[PDB]
C-alpha cells in the first residue's frame, strides 16, 4: 500500500483538527476541542496514478498539549504548517514551527497554509506573507469552513511524493447500491434539530 | 468511475447533512452536484453526488419508494429522510440525511423529481 | 495494559517493554497506537523520567526510543538545570558529549542514525546554552581540535555549530532575556575568528561532499551576524562562486550562502568584489545548469530532481542581490552584458508557472520598474527587458475580482486569493506603460487582431488581454487615451457580433464590460456614448446570462460612482437629466433582477441623487425613486395595521423585508440627504418594529426556543434587523444632530431597549447593541438620560448572557464591548449614575474581556480599562476616585498580571504592558490620594509605592513560587523604574517571561536597560 505520514503543525486554534476533519467525513466543527498531543487519521485521495494513503499526524499546538512535540515528526515523509489570517501572532510562529519541524525532517516538501481567509477582517496581509519563499514551501490561502482551496495542500504534496506534476484528483468508482419502530422516533428527533448555517448560500 | 452505463436524469447543485444521534446534531457529508442515476440495464434510479474537488461520494444509494421527504424545522429549502442502505463509505449503512439547495424552487424541484425516480423503481 | 508498565518507577525499567510500546506508536496503528501514544506522553512527562535517560540511551535498541529519551534531557536542561544538584550536572553534560562522540566514531551509526545524533547535538546545544563559556571555556578550542582527527566528528561539530548559531542569534530573541542573549552573542563573537579558521580549511581543502554541505549549512547560519570581513577579505567569496557552484550537492546551499552576502553590510576594492562574485556565480549557471536562452518554465513543470527548489533559489538570489547592486552593473560598459544576462534569465523565471514564484519575481519586477520610473538616465538600458516584460505580465493576468464569470462560462465563489496578485500585477503593468507607451499600445492593439484575425483566439487570450487594457487605465494621457479606448472597443464589437453562443457571449460581455467600466474619464467626455453603456447594461439586466446579469449590476454601479454628474445635471440634446429616465422605467428596468440586485440598482440611484444640491430638487428626486417601496410600503402598514396575523403571510415578510432593506440601499449612498424619506416612514416603522417583536416574543411562547431556527421568526427577526441597521446606517452619516435627538431617538429607544431587555436571550439581537453603539458615538454627549436607560436595558443582561464561557452569544460579546467602550469614551458620567453594585459588574466584565483570546473582545476590554483609568484620573482628589482606586486598583493590576503570564494572551502583550505601564506610574506619580492598603496592614504613613512593591512582591512570590526572592524583587525594581518608557519596560516583562520558565533565573538580568 502506497502510505505517507504527514505531520501537521502550527499554533493552537488555527484550524489543522477542523481541516483534517472537514477531509476526513466533509463536516465542519465549529467547536475548539484542543487536540491532546497527536491524533493519527488515515486519509485516501484516489488519483489517476492510483489511489494515495496519507497518514495524517495531527499534532497539538498548545503548548501545554504538546505531547512528544517533535518526537511526533520522525519519518514524517511531508508536512502541513498552519496559521490562522486573523491571528498575527501564528504567522510569527510559523518560523518557530518550522525550525522544530526541519530539524527533524530535513529534505521533505512542505505546505504553509494560512487558515480562515473566509473571515472578513483578516489581520496577516497577502503582501506580508512571504517566509516560504527562501524556505522552498508551498503557500496557500485556505478555509477550512468555505472549503476555499482546502484541496490544494493535499494534491500538491501527493504531486510532489508522486513524482508526477500531472497528477490529479480523480472520481472514485461508484459501486451499484443495494435495492419503522427506531425509525419514526430519530426522524422526529431529526426534523426538530434545526440545520446549522440556515443564511449560507447551500 | 462505473457512471458509464447509466442516464443523468437530474442534476442539482446541494449540501448534504447526516445526523449524529448521540451528539444531537446535523454534520456535513459533503458539498456538490448531486445527480439522479437511472441504470440503463436494470432501469434503476439512484442518488449519486461528489464533493467539489476532490470528487468524493457522500451518497450513493437507491431512490427507495419506501422513503419520504419530509422538511427541517429550520428550512424551507431542504428535506429531511430515512435512508437504510448507502454506500458511499464502504459497507451499507444507515442514515438520517438532510439535504439542503439554494433556493426553495431547487428543493421543490428536487422533491418531484425525486418522487419521480420513486415510481420508476417500483 | 501490559503497555503501562513502565509508567510504574518503583521497578526498574524495562528497556524491552519502553522499545514495544514505542515501535507501537510509530509503527503501529489504531487503538493500541492511541494507547502506546498516551502512555508515552504520560512517560515523557514524569518529572524524574530524565534519571531514567543514561540507561535508555545505553541499553536500548531503538532510536525513536533514544530520541524519546533525549527530548526529555531537553526538557530537564531547558526548564530546571540549575536545581540539579552539581554532579548530575557535569554527569549529563559528560554522558551526552559521549553518547556523540561514539556515535560518530562508529561509521555505520553515524551513517544510518541521522535523526538520533541530530537530536543529540541540539541537546548539547542546549547545555552549552546553560554552562558555556563560563562552566566550559575549552568547548570551542576542543570542537576544533577533535575536528582534525576524524571526517565523522568533524562534520558533526559543523551541525553543532549550526545549530548553537542559530539558537543563539537566530531563535534568542523569545527564548533568553536581553542579558543573557548578549552574553552568549559576545562569547560566540568572541571566539568566531577561530571557528572562521576551521570552516575555510575545510571548504578549501576538503573533498568530503557531505563534509562540505554541513560545513556551507553552518556558513548560512554565520552570515546572519558575522562582520563582512570575513567574507570579502579571505578567499570565501571565490570558493563560493566557482568551485561550488559546480557540484550540484553543494550548489543549493552556496546559492542560499551567496543570497545572504548579498545582504551583508565607497570601497571601490569592496564593489569589484560584489560585481565578481555575482559574474562568477552567472557564468556557472550558464556553463554547468542552462544557458539564458533555456526554458525554464518547462524545466520547472517537468519538476525533476531539485529542478523547482534551485529555480526559486536562483530567483531569489538573482532579486535579491539586483535589487541592492545593479547600479554597481550599469555604468561600466564592460558590466552591461552581465547585467543583462541576468536580468534575461529572470524575464525566463518569469514565465514559469507558479504562483507564488511569479510573485517573488514581480515583487523584483516593481522594485526596478519603479527605480527606472524616477532615476535619470536608467530606462533605456532596460528596454529590451523591458519589452520582454510587458508580453509576460500581459499574458499572464489573473481575473480582476469584477469579472463574474469563470470555467464553464458560470459564476461561483469569490477568488479571494488573487486580489492583491492583481493589484501587483496592475502596479508593474502601469509602469512599463508609463516607460514607453507606444510598446505597450503596439503590443496590446497588435494581439487584438490576432483575436479577431488570428490564430490567437481562446479564452484566457481575449481574457488575460481584456484585463489589461482595463488595467493600465490612467496611464494615457487624456487625448492618446482617446484613440486607443475607441479602437479596443471597435475591435470587442467586431468579436461579439461573430463569436454566438451561451459560452462566448458571457465571455466576451464580461470583457467588455470590465474595460469601459475601467475608463470613466472616457465616459465623463463622451456623454453620449456613455448614455449607449448606461442602457446596454439595463439589458443585461434581462440576461438569462448566469454571470452576465450580476456583472452588469456591479458595473452599473462602479460606472455611477465616477461618473455621477453626468447623470444629474441636464445633457445637450437630452429632455431631462438621465437620473429622471432611469427612475421612470426602474420597474421595468429592474423587473427580472434578483432583490440583492434591485438593491443595489436603488444605491446606485442614490449615488446620482445626491449630486444634486438643490435641496428642493433632491428631495423631489428621493421621492421619485422611492415611489415603488413607499406606495408598497402604504399599502403593506394599511393591510397589517388591521390583522397581524396578515404579518405571518411568509410572501408579507420578504417584502417588508425587501422594502427596508432598499431604504438601507438608498442610505448608505444618500447619508444625511436620505433624512426626508426616513421621516416619511420612521413612525410606522417603529411601530411594526414593536409588533413584529411582539409576533416573535408570541412565537417562541407557543412553540419554544426552536421557533427562533424557523423561517417565519428568522424572516421577522430579518425585519428587525434591517430596521435597525436603516437607523444605525443614517444616524452614522447624519449631519443635523438636534434632529436626530429631538425626533428619531426618543421614539427609537422606546421601540428598542425593553423588546431587548424583556425578550429571552435567544430572541436578543446583537443588532440593537450595534445601533446603541452608533447612536451614542454620534449623539451620546446630547442624551446622557438616554445613554442611562440604555445601559440599564442591556448591560446586566447581556453580561449574564456572556460571562459563563467565552463562545456563546458571539456576536452579542463583541457588540457588548463596543457599546460600553463608546460610552466609556463619551458619555462616562453614566457609569458614574450606576450603583456600586453596577459599576462592580462593569469591572468585572472589563476583566473577562481580558481572558478573551477572541481579538475582536480582547483588545475593546483592554481599552476600555485603560479609558476608564482615565477616565478616574481626570476626576482628580474627590470621593469616587478615591474609592475607585481603593475597590479596583489592584484587582486591575493583578488581572492584568495574569493575562500578561499565562501564556493564553500573548497577541495582547503590548497594550497588557500600556494599561500595567499606566497603573504603576498612577503610584509613583502619587497620583492617588488615598492610601492604597488598611489602616492595620501597614505602618501609618507607608507610601503607596512601598506598599505597591510588597503588594506585588507577595503576588509573585505565591503565584510563581520557584523564583527566588531576589529575581522578584530586581524585577519589581525595574519595571517600577521603567514606568516612562514602554520599550524597555516591555523588554522587562518579557525578560520576566523568560524567567518563569526556568529555574534559577540571574536576578541581575533585570538591570540590562
Ligand atoms: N471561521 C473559521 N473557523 C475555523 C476554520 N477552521 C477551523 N475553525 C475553527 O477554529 C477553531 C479551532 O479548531 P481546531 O481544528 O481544533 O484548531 P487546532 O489547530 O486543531 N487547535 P489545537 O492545536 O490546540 O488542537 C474551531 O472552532 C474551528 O471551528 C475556518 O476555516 N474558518
Ligand atoms: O449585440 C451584441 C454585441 C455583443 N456585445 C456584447 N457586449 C456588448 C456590449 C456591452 C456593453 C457593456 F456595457 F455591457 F459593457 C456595451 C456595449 C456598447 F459598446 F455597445 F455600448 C456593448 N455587445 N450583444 N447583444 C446582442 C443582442 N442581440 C443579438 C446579438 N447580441
Ligand atoms: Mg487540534
Amino acid at each position: 500500500q502506497v502510505q505517507f505520514k504527514l505531520v501537521l503543525v502550527g499554533d493552537g486554534g488555527t484550524g489543522k483538527t477542523t481541516f483534517v476533519k472537514r477531509h476526513l467525513t466533509g463536516e465542519f466543527e465549529k467547536k475548539y476541542v484542543a487536540t491532546l498531543g497527536v491524533e493519527v487519521h488515515p486519509l485516501v485521495f484516489h488519483t489517476n496514478r492510483g489511489p494515495i494513503k496519507f497518514n495524517v499526524w495531527d499534532t497539538a499546538g498548545q503548548e501545554k498539549f504538546g505531547g512528544l512535540r517533535d518526537g511526533y515528526y520522525i519519518q514524517a515523509q511531508c508536512a502541513i504548517i498552519m496559521f490562522d489570517v486573523t491571528s498575527r501572532v501564528t504567522y510569527k510562529n510559523v518560523p518557530n514551527w518550522h525550525r522544530d519541524l526541519v530539524r527533524v525532517c530535513e529534505n521533505i516538501p512542505i505546505v504553509l497554509c494560512g487558515n480562515k481567509v473566509d473571515i472578513k477582517d483578516r489581520k496577516v496581509k497577502a503582501k506580508s506573507i512571504v517566509f516560504h519563499r527562501k524556505k522552498n514551501l508551498q503557500y496557500y490561502d485556505i478555509s477550512a469552513k468555505s472549503n476555499y482551496n482546502f484541496e490544494k495542500p493535499f494534491l500538491w504534496l501527493a504531486r510532489k511524493l508522486i513524482g508526477d506534476p500531472n497528477l490529479e484528483f480523480v472520481a472514485m468508482p461508484a459501486l451499484a447500491p443495494p435495492e419503522a419502530a427506531q425509525y419514526e422516533h430519530d426522524l422526529e428527533v431529526a426534523q426538530t434539530t434545526a440545520l446549522p448555517d440556515e443564511d449560507d448560500d447551500l | 468511475t462505473m457512471e458509464e452505463d447509466e442516464e443523468v436524469l437530474y442534476k442539482v447543485r446541494a449540501k448534504l447533512f447526516r445526523f449524529d444521534a448521540d451528539a444531537k446534531e446535523w454534520k456535513e457529508r459533503g458539498t456538490g452536484d448531486c445527480k439522479f442515476l437511472k441504470n440503463k440495464k436494470t432501469n434503476k434510479v439512484r442518488i449519486l453526488m461528489r464533493r467539489d474537488k476532490t470528487l468524493k461520494i457522500c451518497a450513493n444509494h437507491i431512490i427507495a419508494p419506501e422513503y419520504t421527504l419530509k422538511p427541517n424545522v429550520g428550512s424551507d429549502r431542504s428535506w429531511v429522510y430515512a435512508c437504510t442502505a448507502d454506500i458511499a463509505e464502504g459497507e451499507a449503512e444507515a442514515f438520517t440525511f438532510a439535504i439542503r439547495f439554494g433556493s426553495k424552487e431547487n428543493a421543490d424541484k428536487f422533491k418531484e423529481e425525486f418522487e419521480k425516480a420513486q415510481e420508476i423503481n417500483k | 495494559g501490559s503497555m503501562e508498565g513502565i509508567l510504574d518507577f518503583s521497578n526498574d525499567l524495562d528497556i524491552a517493554l519502553l522499545d514495544q510500546v514505542v515501535s507501537t506508536f510509530y509503527q503501529g496503528s489504531g487503538v493500541q497506537q492511541k494507547q502506546a501514544q498516551e502512555i508515552l506522553t504520560k512517560f515523557q512527562d514524569n518529572p524524574d523520567a530524565w534519571q531514567k535517560a543514561d540507561q535508555i540511551l545505553q541499553f536500548s535498541t531503538n532510536p525513536q526510543s533514544k530520541f524519546i529519551a533525549l527530548s526529555i534531557l531537553d526538557k530537564l536542561i531547558t526548564r530546571k538545570w540549575k536545581l540539579l544538584p552539581n554532579d548530575h550536572r557535569i554527569g549529563i553534560r559528560n554522558f551526552v558529549v559521549g553518547m556523540i562522540i561514539s556515535m560518530c566514531q562508529d561509521d555505520e551509526v553515524f551513517k544510518t542514525q541521522k535523526n538520533l545524533i541530530n537530536k543529540s547535538d541540539l541537546t548539547l546545544v542546549q547545555i552549552l546554552k546553560q554552562e558555556w563559556p563560563q562552566n566550559w571555556p575549552e568547548f570551542i578550542p576542543e570542537l576544533i581540535g577533535s575536528s582534525s582527527s576524524s571526517v565523522n566528528v568533524c562534520e558533526n561539530n559543523m551541525i553543532v555549530l549550526k545549530l548553537l548559531s542559530e539558537e543563539v542569534f537566530d531563535f534568542s530573541a523569545e527564548q533568553m532575556t536581553q542579558a543573557k542573549a548578549l552574553h552568549l552573542k559576545n562569547s560566540m563573537s568572541k571566539e568566531f575568528e577561530q571557528i572562521f579558521k576551521l570552516c575555510f580549511q575545510v571548504l578549501e581543502q576538503g573533498s568530503s561532499s557531505s563534509l562540505i554541505v554541513a560545513t556551507l549549512e553552518s556558513l548560512l547560519r554565520y552570515l546572519h551576524w558575522i562582520p563582512y570581513r570575513y567574507i570579502y577579505e579571505t578567499n570565501i567569496l571565490e570558493l563560493l562562486s566557482t568551485k561550488f557552484m559546480t557540484s550540484p550537492d553543494t550548489r543549493a546551499i552556496t546559492l542560499k550562502c551567496l543570497t545572504e552576502v548579498s545582504n551583508l553590510k565607497d570601497n571601490d576594492l569592496i564593489k569589484r568584489q560584489t560585481v565578481l562574485f555575482f559574474q562568477n556565480t552567472l557564468q556557472q549557471i550558464a556553463t554547468s545548469v542552462m544557458p539564458v536562452t533555456a526554458d525554464l518554465k518547462a524545466t520547472y513543470a517537468n519538476a525533476n530532481g531539485n529542478d523547482q527548489s534551485f529555480l526559486q533559489d536562483l530567483a531569489m538570489f538573482l532579486t535579491t542581490y539586483l535589487a541592492r547592486n545593479r547600479a554597481l552593473l550599469e555604468s561600466d560598459e564592460s558590466l552591461r552584458e552581465l547585467l543583462l544576462n541576468a536580468h534575461q534569465y529572470l524575464i525566463q523565471l518569469s514565465k514559469i508557472e507558479e504562483r507564488e514564484l511569479f510573485k517573488t519575481t514581480l515583487d523584483y519586477w516593481h522594485n526596478l520598474v519603479a527605480d527606472l520610473f524616477y532615476e535619470p538616465l536608467k530606462k533605456h538600458i532596460y528596454e529590451e527587458i523591458c519589452s520582454q516584460l510587458r508580453l509576460v505580465i500581459i499574458e499572464n493576468m489573473v481575473r480582476p475580482v469584477e469579472n463574474d464569470e469563470g470555467e464553464i462560462v458560470r459564476e461561483f465563489v469569490k477568488e479571494s486569493d488573487t486580489i492583491q496578485l492583481y493589484k501587483s500585477e496592475r502596479e508593474v503593468l502601469v509602469y512599463l506603460t508609463h516607460l514607453n507607451v507606444i510598446d505597450t499600445e503596439e503590443i496590446m492593439i497588435s494581439k487584438l487582431a490576432r483575436q479577431i484575425d488570428g490564430s490567437e483566439w481562446s479564452w484566457h487570450n481575449i481574457n488575460t488581454l481584456s484585463w489589461a487594457i482595463g488595467s493600465i487605465s490612467g496611464t494615457m494621457s487624456e487625448d492618446t487615451e482617446k484613440r486607443f479606448v475607441v479602437t479596443v472597443i471597435k475591435d470587442l464589437l467586431g468579436l461579439c457580433e461573430q463569436k454566438r453562443g451561451k459560452d462566448n457571449k458571457a465571455v466576451v460581455a464580461s470583457d467588455i464590460m470590465y474595460v469601459v467600466g475601467q475608463y470613466p474619464r472616457f465616459l465623463k467626455a463622451h456623454w453620449n456614448f456613455l448614455r449607449t453603456v448606461i442602457l446596454k447594461l439595463f439589458e443585461f439586466m434581462h440576461e438569462t446570462h448566469e454571470g452576465v446579469q450580476d456583472m452588469a449590476c456591479d458595473t452599473f454601479i462602479k460606472i455611477v460612482q465616477k461618473c455621477k454628474y453626468h447623470f444629474v445635471i441636464q445633457q445637450p440634446r437630452e429632455s431631462e437629466p438621465f437620473i429622471q429616465t432611469i427612475i421612470r422605467d426602474i420597474q421595468k428596468t429592474t423587473a427580472d433582477l434578483q432583490p440583492q440586485q434591485v438593491h443595489t440598482f436603488y444605491k446606485a440611484c442614490g449615488i446620482i441623487i445626491s449630486e444634486e444640491r438643490s435641496v428642493a430638487e433632491r428631495n423631489r428626486l428621493l421621492s421619485d425613486l422611492m415611489q415603488l417601496p413607499n406606495m408598497a410600503w402604504d399599502t403593506i402598514v394599511e393591510q397589517s395595521t388591521a390583522n397581524p396575523t396578515l404579518l405571518l403571510d411568509s410572501e408579507t415578510v420578504k417584502i417588508i423585508a425587501n422594502i427596508i432593506k432598499t431604504n438601507v440601499a438608498v442610505c448608505t449612498s444618500m447619508g444625511a440627504d436620505f433624512y426626508p424619506q426616513l421621516g416619511h416612514i420612521y413612525y410606522n416603522m417603529l411601530q411594526l418594529y414593536r409588533a413584529v417583536s411582539s409576533m416573535i416574543s408570541a412565537q417562541v411562547a407557543a412553540e419554544g426556543l426552536i421557533a427562533t431556527k424557523t423561517p417565519k421568526v428568522r424572516g421577522l427577526r430579518t425585519i428587525k434587523k434591517e430596521i435597525l441597521k436603516l437607523v444605525e446606517t443614517y444616524i452614522s452619516k447624519a449631519r443635523n444632530l438636534d434632529d436626530v435627538v429631538k425626533v428619531l431617538v426618543e421614539p427609537l429607544l422606546n421601540a428598542v431597549l425593553e423588546d431587548y431587555m424583556n425578550n429571552v436571550p435567544d430572541a436578543r439581537d446583537a443588532e440593537v447593541l450595534n445601533c446603541m453603539t452608533t447612536v451614542v458615538e454620534k449623539v451620546g454627549h446630547m442624551i446622557p438620560q438616554g445613554v442611562i436607560l440604555i445601559l440599564q436595558s442591556v448591560f446586566e443582561c447581556t453580561l449574564d448572557m456572556i460571562n459563563k464561557d467565552f463562545t456563546e452569544y458571539p456576536e452579542h460579546r463583541v457588540e457588548f464591548y463596543k457599546l460600553l467602550k463608546v460610552i466609556n469614551e463619551k458619555s462616562f458620567a453614566a457609569f458614574l449614575e450606576l450603583p456600586p453594585a453596577a459599576f462592580k459588574l462593569f469591572v468585572d466584565a472589563i476583566c473577562w474581556a481580558f481572558k478573551h483570546n477572541n481579538r475582536d473582545v480582547e483588545v475593546n476590554g483592554l481599552q476600555i480599562a485603560l479609558d476608564l483609568v482615565k477616565n478616574i484620573e481626570r476626576m482628580g482628589n474627590v470621593p469616587f476616585a478615591n474609592e475607585f482606586h481603593k475597590n479596583y486598583f489592584f484587582i486591575f493590576v493583578s488581572e492584568t498580571f495574569f493575562v500578561l503570564t499565562d501564556s493564553d494572551h500573548k497577541s495582547g502583550f503590548s497594550k497588557q504592558a500600556l494599561l500595567l505601564m499606566k497603573l504603576i506610574s498612577l503610584v509613583y506619580d502619587n497620583k492617588i490620594s488615598v492610601p492604597l492598603y488598611q489602616e492595620a496592614e501597614v505602618p501609618q504613613g507607608t507610601s503607596n509605592q512601598v506598599y505597591l512593591s510588597q503588594y506585588l512582591a507577595n503576588m509573585l512570590s505565591n503565584a510563581f513560587p520557584h523564583l527566588t526572592s531576589e529575581q522578584i524583587a530586581s524585577f519589581l525594581s525595574a519595571l517600577t523604574k521603567q514606568c516612562k518608557d514602554l520599550v524597555v519596560f516591555k523588554g522587562t516583562l518579557r525578560d520576566f517571561l523568560v524567567q518563569i520558565k526556568e529555574v534559577g533565573g540571574d536576578p541581575t538580568d533585570y538591570l540590562f536597560a
